[PDB]
């Protein structure tokens, strides 16, 4: 069923992204045996939930889900409450708290608003994490805009702890909708995904969060520029090539 | 879990939602996913025909100039379609996208002259305004009202560059001399899929009225209304691209922090 | 034909699948 997963992911690259959530739900109904693999590999728009303990929003996706509950990066608890859901190790949780604080500052500097969340998980010889950012324009503008960043980092640690190998797979979803007299309904939406890997020294002057921060920042800046080119350049030139 | 009849409904839905120029890829994906070739043939037969009629698929009939569009307006039943310009029906193979077996056909003649005048005017309009556009004009009585239905298609398929696009417009002129009521919808779909999936889906509805006289002078007024509205829509789309880019998009994320340099990650962690 | 980068993202193991 590598073949089936490849076909399902190809379909998600082709079906209109305006229906990205219904596309995934329909796919899971079509091939229920793929459910777990699809929830892992098919990115979805980020949803917001309230951590009632801290009065702060956090982001939901498959990477903080267990059963039908989601874990807050602020409280480290599942909602609704769960017995024995997947949890980062004690030491990884400390890194996760530190990463959440670093990425909230990153989010403020670049997005001047929105919501961020970071979720880490242990691997056999390292760890992995997702850094999530959601920013929506005012939905009262009938000129709707939303940005989702999904950055998944795998960190393979080496015995010394003086170097690590980082693999970053980043998706940005960008959604724009307008309903105007001249241009009628225009919905321009979807996502781009890119991947890169690097070895970096790990030290007190360059700890994991700094190494990950730089990779994320470099990738997101690059993707922002590519979105600009594709959305407002390429798709526009194509429209004008049709008539 | 999920019934076979539901699975093939979903399969049929996906097949009909293939972006322009990517029907075969979606179809092959859906086939492997359903993994039940005999189920797919039964429950998703309609899907191929539905896709072709929805997308205004242009087809060449050997021996006749230009191309005809496959549309709901031309569906004669039993796999045959009308070519109202050449006054023939033909068999259309929805899998191979091929026309065969042309046969004389006439449908209604209250509007023969008006349909021909409109067809002639629209053909020139489409060739002038679209790089490789096609049109088909139908004349039919709908609820006792004589109606000219003009369909226009233009696509550009560049899958090796990971993009495809299609324009469709459908214009209805309900002729009640000396007035014609105008109703139209203009539609655009563009897909870009190099390392992603980005789509523009756009449509605009048009309503208008025009005072009518003779067939030829009226056809002329119809094409003037079409031209103004389609030019207006294209202009507005490009203006909206500009507004989206320097308002909404810029507001979602800065290029850089106010410092005009990348982040000092050491200040961050302190 | 298309490359699917998300296939190679590290799996996170859950305790419970969705219900």
């Amino acid at each position: 069923s590598d073949q089936q997963l490849d076909c399902a992911l190809d379909l998600m690259r082709r079906l209109p992204p305006q229906q990205i959530e219904k596309n995934l739900s329909d796919l899971i109904d079509l091939v229920p045996s793929l459910c777990e693999d699809l929830l892992s590999s098919v990115d979805q728009p980020l949803k917001i939930a309230r951590d009632k303990v801290v009065g702060k929003d956090y982001l939901l996706c498959d990477y903080n889900r267990d059963g039908d509950s989601y874990r807050s990066p602020w409280s480290n608890k599942y909602d609704p409450p769960l017995e024995d859901g997947a949890m980062p190790s004690a030491r990884l949780r400390k890194l996760e708290v530190e990463a959440n604080n670093a990425f909230d500052q990153y989010r403020d500097l670049y997005f001047e608003g929105g919501v961020s969340s970071v979720y880490l998980w242990d691997l056999d010889h390292g760890f992995a994490g997702v850094i999530l950012i959601k920013k929506a324009g005012d939905g009262s503008k009938k000129i709707k805009g939303c940005w989702d960043s999904i950055h998944v980092v795998e960190v393979q640690e080496k015995s010394s702890g003086r170097t690590a190998h980082y693999k970053l797979t980043s998706t940005v979803m960008l959604w724009l909708q307008t309903n105007k007299t001249g241009s009628g309904t225009m919905n321009l939406g979807g996502s781009l995904t890119r991947q890169m890997e690097k070895d970096e020294t790990v030290s007190d002057s360059s700890p994991h969060i700094a190494n990950i921060g730089r990779l994320v920042e470099d990738m997101e800046n690059k993707i922002r520029s590519t979105l600009n080119e594709i959305y407002f350049g390429k798709t526009k030139d194509i429209v004008n090539g049709l008539r | 879990r999920v019934s076979d009849e539901e699975k093939v409904r979903i399969a049929a839905k996906f097949i009909t939602h293939a972006p322009p120029g990517e029907f075969n890829e979606v179809f092959n994906d859906v086939r492997l996913l359903l993994n039940n070739d005999n189920l797919l043939r039964e429950g998703a037969a309609h899907a191929f025909a539905q896709y072709n009629m929805d997308q205004f698929t242009p087809v060449k009939i050997e021996g006749y100039d230009d191309q005809v569009l496959i549309t709901e307006h031309g569906d004669l039943g039993n796999g045959r379609f009308l070519d109202p310009r050449n006054k023939i029906s033909f068999k259309f193979d929805h899998l191979r996208k091929e026309a065969s077996d042309p046969q004389p056909e006439d449908t209604e003649s209250a509007l023969k002259q008006w349909r021909d005048a409109c067809d002639s005017a629209l053909r020139a309009y489409v060739k002038d305004h679209y790089p490789n556009g096609f049109c088909t004009v139908y004349g039919k009585s709908i609820d006792g009202q004589q109606t000219i239905i003009a369909c226009i298609e233009s696509h550009q398929f560049q899958p090796k560059n990971f993009w495809n696009g299609r324009w469709r417009s459908e214009w209805k002129f309900t002729i009640t001399p000396p007035t014609a009521q105008v109703a139209a919808v203009l539609k655009i779909q563009v897909h870009y899929y190099e390392d992603g999936n980005v789509q523009l889906v756009s449509h605009k509805d048009i309503q208008d009225s025009v005072q009518v006289s003779s067939d030829v002078q009226t056809a002329k007024e119809f094409i003037k209304i079409i031209e103004n509205a389609e030019n207006e829509y294209q202009t507005a789309i490009s203006e909206n691209y500009q507004t989206m880019s320097d308002t909404t998009f810029k507001a979602l994320r800065r290029q850089l922090p106010v410092t005009r340099t990348k982040i000092d990650w050491n200040k961050i962690l302190s | 034909r298309l490359e699917h980068f998300t296939k190679l993202r590290p799996k996170r193991n859950k305790k419970q699948q969705p219900t």
